[PDB]
RNA sequence: CCGGGCACUCUAACGGGACUGCCCGCGAAAGCGGGAGGAAGGAGGGGACGACGUCUGGUCAGCAUGGCCCUUACGGCCUGGGCGACACACGUGCUACAAUGCCCACUACAAAGCGAUGCCACCCGGCAACGGGGAGCUAAUCGCAAAAAGGUGGGCCCAGUUCGGAUUGGGGUCUGCAACCCGACCCCAUGAAGCCGGAAUCGCUAGUAAUCGCGGAUCAGCCAUGCCGCGGUGAAUACG
RNA sequence: CGCGGGGUGGAGCAGCCUGGUAGCUCGUCGGGCUCAUAACCCGAAGGUCGUCGGUUCAAAUCCGGCCCCCGCAACCA
RNA sequence: CAAGGAGGUAAAAAUGAA
């Protein structure tokens, strides 16, 4: 069911179900579910419809999701476009944020490895 | 999941408690 | 001209003309030294017999070496008319 | 910087953090275990000495 | 090489400590402090003396020190100075009952830090090193030792050259535990460097 | 350089069995030193013996090790850097660790979804001479068939 | 828990206890093989102990010390930065790719150590980190700690998936004068690479390898996945 | 200056004629092996196809103009 | 039982330091 955005996951539990949503994880899950008072192990074959309604009205208002705070989420990281701080210039050379170690690692902002030898 | 900070098994590996390992009863 | 140190102590001395990094005796030796392989144009220049120059073998290979004083050695890569990566080592 | 460095060591004002621990018998600021107030060379030192109280060799 | 200490090598069975006293935290340190500092002031003015050992025991301040030496000839009679201020003068940053004892050790030729000391005197008086150490042992051996072993090391009769001079006689086995084996040490202060010197005395046990 | 020949390992006998056999098994099974789970799914696989064969396990599991017994095996020995195969017989004691060590493996190896299912099947593949395991069992002998020629270098 | 008792367990101090002494066989002897003997054996299992010497090995930055040098400075104080930089290469590791597995709940079974300028029971707020209280403990008395793997129950059903946790946004807490460079946790949301590793390469022969958690040193805090220890369950194989 | 052949990664060579794919050996770069180098093993990257035009949906390839290279020819007086 | 004289012999693996 066309939940958010999104409206994939059948036969595959509705606590498990709602995860497969940019905005949801685990824990806004069961809480979903336990404020809108629907069994969690039901399975999310659309069943009663009224469940389903209930939990989409609930689930899309409330907090911000799916494209919406994605787009959200790139606006803070835009906040340290103009003449941001050191934590912008660390999205800007596409290096991690936290201070960590670059020495080595660090792949998985950097990306895989480019080997300039000398 | 020993290093993920959401598991009663991670919460050990790392030492700390918290609402996914409460410190007992 | 001499583009690149390994060795601190060589780094200063001929850079702000800090002598702490070498021996005390060894300052003025050291200096006409460096002087030398910065004016080199090519290795045929630093072959003075006072040097002792030669190229290292092995695992060293594509560097040179002149002598200081005793057991002690400036090592180096010529390249172009430049030297590299400037070491101040021992002979053992 | 070593023997202004044993000065501060004990001087120890300014901030409760700036104060550190620092062997006595030398000045080593590494290795220094609270219990003797030593480096970890000065106390091997003085336990083969016999100079430090019960202090025994280990064998288990 | 590498060998262990004798000395800490026995500690617990045979050689016994050398500072006995008992005490928890936050006092180990602080008196352990004061201890070192007793002997270090201690081996300076009283080094004339030779002194073999410098054994302490305390009680709740009542820190008793007692000084072995070869020749006490620097006590002199109570009242004729050498020990009044001098076994006084401890209580400046003690304040305890700084009770100073001398003993007389009989024989310095079997007192292995004596033995050493000699030796490194001898190093500094500019003395043929190798006929000196011989000497030595034999002199050690000359007054009833079970066994015997000087070694001086580095720089020997200056000359750029570290050396290593050995000699040893009859019997020194440092592996075992019986063994009541006893280890000095002396540093020579030459106008061309330092070099020290170790000495082995061995007398049965079982 | 083996002074000593290496004396011969005993085990402990199972529960309710009595084997000198099945707890070589189940130390097979055994991963990480869990001897729990590796014990449990043996039994556990001896109760699925019982649904779709009538048979008691322990001859199910007894004739399948049988039937995974290398006669004879390869072995590289010799003159020409080692260049050789030899044929080699196989010693009880070898026929004995090689039958338990491809059975487990093939068990593994199989599709299913519990280790137990694959345990109690690949017994009852063995003990027919259908196993994973029977084909590595035969596989190792055609090796061994095939190496004849410079057989009479043995040893 | 009391009365009382301390034979069991334990605690820690001195002892006993195998020396192939005893049997068969081999042998000139040493010794070897085998057997009742007992908890134990033919150095019982681990430690501490490292010969003469070798590497012009290592260390003048633990310390000591010969020589050379610096002294309105190569010394001294301070604030701030840096040691944490990152196109890359190597070492040692941690966590994994899952179903002999993962999550949740319940429920057991250790040893070795550390603590009253601290460990902090039990209540109270809080989803939680933690904060408010506040009893006991100079500690085989009180506390750190419930060990975890295990067991029982239930749920996922093999899918980059309830595997995996990187990275990133946001919200908080604690130490600290202060945590931007550069702290550890907590919570919400993201959920990457990885479906088992090329040529090569390592460890281990019995409580051993593997796997599981627990303590301590340093330490205000902590970048500890490290180091030094502790016990839990517990393999495989050795022809040669 | 007269005919024939040829300019392609750093080096030597294919691919052109039957337009849509640029391939081979060596060398370079990374990683192994060794105390170390070589050899060897693993894995990579690298070419305006001489240049200016033209044809074509599309040019290393088909067609012209120059630019070098190589090979033949230059004879009768 | 205790051997003299007789004969087929390794592989593919090269170098050296300042
Ligand atoms: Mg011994
Ligand atoms: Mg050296
Ligand atoms: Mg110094
Ligand atoms: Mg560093
Ligand atoms: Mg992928
Ligand atoms: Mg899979
Ligand atoms: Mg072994
Ligand atoms: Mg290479
Ligand atoms: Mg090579
Ligand atoms: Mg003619
Ligand atoms: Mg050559
Ligand atoms: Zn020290």
């Amino acid at each position: 069911a066309r939940i958010a955005g999104v409206e994939i996951p059948r036969n595959k539990r509705v606590d498990v179900a709602l995860t497969y949503i940019y905005g949801i994880g685990k824990a806004r899950a069961k809480e979903a579910l336990e404020k809108t008072g629907i069994n969690p192990a039901t399975r999310v074959k659309d069943l009663t419809e009224a469940e389903v309604v209930r939990l989409r009205e609930y689930v899309e208002n409330t907090w911000k999701l799916e494209g919406e705070l994605r787009a959200e989420v790139a606006a803070n990281i835009k906040r340290l476009m103009d003449i941001g701080c050191y934590r912008g210039l660390r999205h800007r050379r596409g290096l991690p944020v936290r201070g960590q170690r670059t020495r080595t690692n660090a792949r998985t902002r950097k990306g895989p490895r480019k080997t300039v030898a000398g | 999941g020993k290093g993920d900070r959401r598991t009663r098994r991670g919460k050990i590996w790392r030492g700390t408690y918290g609402k996914y390992r409460p410190r007992k009863k | 001209g001499i583009k690149s140190f390994k060795h601190k102590g060589l780094k200063l001395l001929f850079e702000k003309g800090v002598t702490s990094g070498v021996p005390a005796q060894d300052v003025d030796r050291i200096n006409d030294r460096l002087q030398a392989i910065d004016t080199a144009t090519e290795i045929g220049e630093l072959n003075r017999q006072i040097y002792k120059l030669h190229p290292l073998k092995g695992d060293r290979e594509g560097y040179w070496s002149i002598t200081v004083r005793a057991n002690w050695r400036i090592t180096f890569q010529f390249i172009n008319g430049d030297a590299y990566i400037l070491n101040y080592e021992d002979y053992h | 910087a070593r023997k202004a460095l044993i000065e501060k060591a004990k001087r120890t004002p300014k901030f409760k953090v700036r104060a550190y621990t620092r062997c006595v018998r030398c000045g080593r600021a590494r290795s220094v275990y609270r219990f003797f107030g030593l480096c970890r060379i000065c106390l091997r030192e003085l336990a083969h000495k016999g100079q430090l109280p019960g202090v025994r060799k280990a064998s288990w | 090489g590498n060998k262990i200490h004798p000395i800490g090598f026995r500690l617990g069975i045979t050689r016994d400590w050398e500072s006995r006293w008992y005490a928890g935290k936050k006092q180990y340190r602080h008196l352990l402090l004061e201890d070192q500092r007793i002997r270090g002031l201690l081996e300076k003015e009283l080094y004339s003396a030779g002194l073999a050992r410098v054994d302490i025991e305390r009680a709740a301040d009542n820190v008793a020190v007692t000084v072995h030496v070869a020749k006490p000839g620097v006590v002199i009679g109570r009242g004729g100075e050498r020990i009044r201020v001098l076994r006084e003068e401890l209580a400046k940053l003690t304040g305890k009952n700084v009770a100073l004892n001398v003993q007389e050790v009989q024989n310095p030729n079997l007192s292995a830090p004596l033995v050493a000391q000699r030796v490194a005197e001898q190093i500094e008086r500019r003395f043929a090193v190798r006929r000196a150490i011989k000497q030595a042992v034999q002199r050690v051996m000359e007054s009833g030792a079970k066994g015997a072993k000087v070694i001086v090391s580095g720089r020997i009769g200056g000359a750029e050259q570290a050396r290593t001079e050995w000699a040893a006689q009859g019997r020194v086995p440092l592996h075992t535990l019986r063994a009541n084996i006893d280890y000095g040490f002396a540093l020579a202060r030459t106008t061309y460097g330092v070099l020290g010197v170790k000495a082995y005395i061995f007398l049965g046990e079982v | 350089a083996r002074r000593r020949r290496a004396e011969v390992r005993q085990l402990q006998p199972d529960l309710v069995y009595g084997d000198v056999l099945v707890t070589a098994f189940i130390n097979k099974i055994m991963r990480d030193g869990k001897k729990n789970l590796a014990a449990r799914i043996f039994y556990d696989a001896c109760k699925i013996i019982q649904e779709k064969t009538g048979q008691e396990p322990l001859k199910v599991f007894k004739q399948a090790v049988e039937n995974v017994k290398p006669r004879m095996e390869v072995r590289s020995r010799r003159v020409g850097g080692a260049n050789y195969q030899v044929p080699m017989e196989v010693s009880p004691r070898r026929q004995q660790s090689l039958a338990l060590r491809w059975l487990v493996q093939a068990a593994n190896q199989r599709p299913e979804r519990r280790a137990a299912v694959r345990i109690a099947h690949e017994l009852m593949d063995a003990a027919e001479g259908k196993g994973g395991a029977v084909k590595k069992k035969e596989d190792v002998e055609r090796m061994a068939e095939a190496n004849r020629a410079y057989a009479h270098y043995r040893w």
